[PDB]
RNA sequence: UAGCGGCGAGCGAACGGGGAGCAGCCCAGAGCCUGAAUCAGUGUGUGUGUUAGUGGAAGCGUCUGGAAAGGCGCGCGAUACAGGGUGACAGCCCCGUACACAAAAAUGCACAUGCUGUGAGCUCGAUGAGUAGGGCGGGACACGUGGUAUCCUGUCUGAAUAUGGGGGGACCAUCCUCCAAGGCUAAAUACUCCUGACUGACCGAUAGUGAACCAGUACCGUGAGGGAAAGGCGAAAAGAACCCCGGCGAGGGGAGUGAAAAAGAACCUGAAACCGUGUACGUACAAGCAGUGGGAGCACGCUUAGGCGUGUGACUGCGUACCUUUUGUAUAAUGGGUCAGCGACUUAUAUUCUGUAGCAAGGUUAACCGAAUAGGGGAGCCGAAGGGAAACCGAGUCUUAA
């Protein structure tokens, strides 16, 4: 098939391998999961019983007292004392084959343009780095929420859109799987439509 | 991620306390003789579901026995007639026009003991 | 505290030897 | 971390094609002079191990 | 599709054991470990191999043969690999930049596995008689 | 893995490969020619960072309300929608933020430059002796004395000097490789008492530090040492003028403040055990796990031409708690005074099986690099071929002379 433009109402071949493939809906589900995994940080821990500061006395003798058996005021069954099984530090970080990777974005893109949340255009720019330039051009274009993929990123792009919270622009090499889901709109140049298809082979 | 069990526990202790409602006692106070409590009194409704159908049979019998001697005739013959009659009225409706309408009951009777005669 | 008098006594703990 | 092989199992079973184990059989190595060279003959060639023994030994060797 | 909308392979999410939880969940009371023993202690269990004190199967059996270390620097070659080398000629040192063999083997066999369709070279390696007749036919030739 | 090992429990390499980082020199000495490299110290200059700081955009109408940041309407800023506060939830009220600037004085770097110490280059020569090695005893090597190479030395001895010596896992011969018995040397690597910024599928007052609070305190011990408990009025003290009972009390009742005082200092919320006051029913001729099935009467509501709901429960059938451990417990076997809170199958890394997804005779990368969850990196690992103790042979191979 070939993506109809909006700069020119000319169209773009794509192959139909990476644009035109059916949707695996469990193999994007395990890289959107791994994706978010990556992105915890996992610093965190508790004490055991060791750990908590204390001593080795024994509360009071084995036989005789009237009481429980006791060896220690660290026990975690005691208040204060240690966790059973504390925590640690840890990475919670995953393993996504290559070309599950590749293939959960070959899903998600042809998704985008059967449900035609995809735009393309060859003219995406501004003339000064301003946020009130940038969003009245999304106003004339009936956008609010929507992520800019450009061939490489200008300045004048970048800073006229930190400040606006609904709409992120990216390089054709920093796209991911999470953030074609996120937003409601995807707006790529016609040479980041190029970009991408010779990355996903 | 710490859970802490405050507000499920209480929820769950006071759904046994309100099924203690009017036992003695710490029965209806006290979560570990209410709890026992009321599992014992779905045991016996259990068992005393079956036994208000033996309790109930017991006592038509006894008063269609009572109300066919003084006809004449005791029970266990009454019973035979009808069957022999091929009279198929139930037990719990005998023992209700007994007490209700002794009229009716005792053309029932007469009818046994022309069956049984 | 400790034990109870009686409770170390031997002629009362050790009565049936 | 990596699980340690039973160094003396592995001087004494080897993998098969499918999966078995062979080993050299017992009894052959003194008085033999009192045994019956029909019996010696018989204890020559490598055995397989049975079935009731293949779990005991699948886990003492868990690289083979 | 939306991140509130992937759902994952049906039977692909196992939910793991919880024991000690309850009666009704099948588990509780005991985790699965029956009545006391070894077995039911925490940190409990034999160690491979254990018997019971009867003398063990891997120390009843006796010790056979000894270890090669001929055979570690020796590789076998397909049939089916020979067209995977560059220039057609194979040798010791065209099989190892093809990453077709490790770079510490000396010794190196073709044999019948696969076929071949083309006209190779064969240099300097030993081949069985089955792949010596396998790649005169499709044209080749084997030398020492 | 190869090996070591009461060949048990266990211990466990190297060679070789891929990376990060990379750097070489001096004395054992004379001469020639000099100060020629380099380093160290100091002085000055220049740039740069640190130690205070400066400026920093743009909102009002109306509704509810104690109070507006909220609802509704209409506007504006954005290289600034990080965050915090403000009488409820603020881009435009405040402090900030992005951004742009700032140092009299001291100091860390990096250069340059001045001075002081340093000596660069060539030729010729020398080339670390109680040492290497050995005997005896031990220790280290993955290697437990073994067939045990190599290293170290308490003890007794003891060479040859590049025509010479060491090693190549007992030992010998050949070949290859390197020169002990003198020394120096950056980076990649380990760590955090302490300082700053930032972050969290970390905790939230029995948790998190022992310690959110004047905590290593109170208290305990001769001492070393042990070691607590204890957070929250309100937006703002507006923290209750005055009156009354009382002992010029404690405590209370009004008045007043406040949106709220049943927010009154023992102060947000205010559960349960436990203790009471009031009302409805039952209960002083009646024998037991205290319920359950039936059930009259009474009281209060309903709604009709009636019997329904709620409470109580005379009388009556059946009925010896729960956990645990056992062949077997009402058991006079165990455990629990009760309540509220906490309290036990986890984590990491190897391995096997099952499900599921990808690719498929192939599958997959690790460390690392990286404008960094992308991409590169195929070193490796597993599979497609087995038999034999092994050499070896190979869809076969071992056995055996067959
Ligand atoms: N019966 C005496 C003496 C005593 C003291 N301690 C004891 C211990 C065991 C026997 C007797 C005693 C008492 O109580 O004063
Ligand atoms: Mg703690
Ligand atoms: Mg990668
Ligand atoms: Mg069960
Ligand atoms: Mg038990
Ligand atoms: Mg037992
Ligand atoms: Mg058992
Ligand atoms: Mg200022
Ligand atoms: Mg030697
Ligand atoms: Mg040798
Ligand atoms: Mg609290
Ligand atoms: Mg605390
Ligand atoms: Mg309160
Ligand atoms: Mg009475
Ligand atoms: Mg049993
Ligand atoms: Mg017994
Ligand atoms: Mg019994
Ligand atoms: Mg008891
Ligand atoms: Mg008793
Ligand atoms: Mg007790
Ligand atoms: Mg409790």
């Amino acid at each position: 098939m070939e993506l109809v433009l909006k700069d020119a109402q000319s169209a773009l071949t794509v192959s139909e391998t990476t644009f035109g493939r059916d949707f695996n809906e469990a193999l994007v589900h395990q890289v959107v999961v791994a994706y978010a995994a990556g992105a915890r940080q996992g610093t965190r821990a508790q004490k055991t019983r060791a750990e908590v500061t204390g001593s080795g006395k024994k509360p009071w003798r084995q036989k005789g007292t009237g009481r429980a058996r006791s060896g220690s005021i660290k026990s975690p069954i005691w208040r204060s004392g240690g966790v059973t099984f504390a925590a640690r530090p840890q990475d919670h970080s995953q393993k996504v084959n290559k070309k599950m990777y590749r293939g959960a974005l070959k899903s998600i893109l042809s998704e985008l343009v059967r449900q035609d949340r995809l735009i393309v255009v060859e003219k995406f720019s501004v003339e000064a780095p301003k946020t009130k330039l940038l969003a009245q051009k999304l106003k004339d274009m009936a956008l609010e929420d929507v992520l800019i993929i450009t061939g490489e990123l200008d300045e004048n792009l970048f800073l006229a859109a930190r400040n606006l919270h609904k709409v992120d622009v990216r390089d054709a090499t920093g796209i991911d799987p999470v953030s074609l889901i996120a937003f409601d709109k995807v707006v790529m140049t016609a040479d980041a439509v190029k970009q991408v298809e010779e990355m996903l082979a | 991620a710490r859970v802490k069990r405050g507000v499920i526990a209480r929820a769950r202790h006071k759904k046994i306390l309100k099924q203690a409602k009017g036992y003695y006692g710490a029965r209806s106070r006290v979560y570990r003789v209410a709890f026992q409590a009321v599992i014992k009194a779905g045991q016996y409704a259990y068992r005393d579901r079956r036994q208000r159908k033996r309790q109930f049979r017991q006592l038509w019998i006894a008063r269609i026995n009572a109300a066919a001697r003084q006809n004449g005739i005791s029970y266990s013959k009454f019973i035979n007639g009808l069957k022999k009659a091929s009279v198929e009225i139930d037990r719990k409706i005998l023992a209700d026009i007994a007490v209700f309408d002794k009229v009716a009951f005792t053309a029932l009777v007469e009818k046994a003991k022309a069956a049984l005669a | 505290v400790t034990s109870k008098w009686f409770n170390i006594d031997n002629k009362i703990v050790d009565h049936r030897p | 971390p990596k699980i340690k092989t039973v160094r003396g199992a592995a001087k004494r079973f080897k993998k098969t094609g499918k999966g078995g184990f062979k080993h050299k059989h017992a009894n052959l190595r003194h008085i033999l002079t009192k045994k019956a060279t029909k019996r010696k003959r018989h204890l020559r060639p490598k055995a397989m191990v049975s079935k009731g023994d293949l779990g005991l030994v699948i886990a003492c060797l868990p690289y083979a | 599709m939306r991140l509130n909308t992937l759902s994952p392979a049906e039977g692909s999410k196992k939910a793991g054991k919880r024991l000690g939880r309850g009666i009704g969940s099948g588990l509780g009371k005991t985790g699965g470990r029956g009545h006391k023993g070894q077995k039911s202690r925490s940190g409990g269990g034999v160690r491979r191999g254990f018997e019971g004190g009867q003398m063990p199967l891997y120390r009843r059996l006796p010790k056979f043969g000894f270890t090669s270390r001929k055979a570690a620097i020796t590789a076998e070659i397909r049939l089916s690999d020979l067209a995977k080398v560059e220039g057609g000629v194979v040798d010791l040192n065209t099989l190892k930049a093809a990453n077709i063999i490790g770079i510490q083997i000396e010794f190196a066999k073709v044999i019948l596995a696969g076929e071949v369709t083309t006209p190779v070279t064969v240099r300097g390696l030993r081949v069985t008689k089955g792949a010596r007749a396998a790649i005169e036919a499709a044209g080749g030739k084997i030398e020492e």
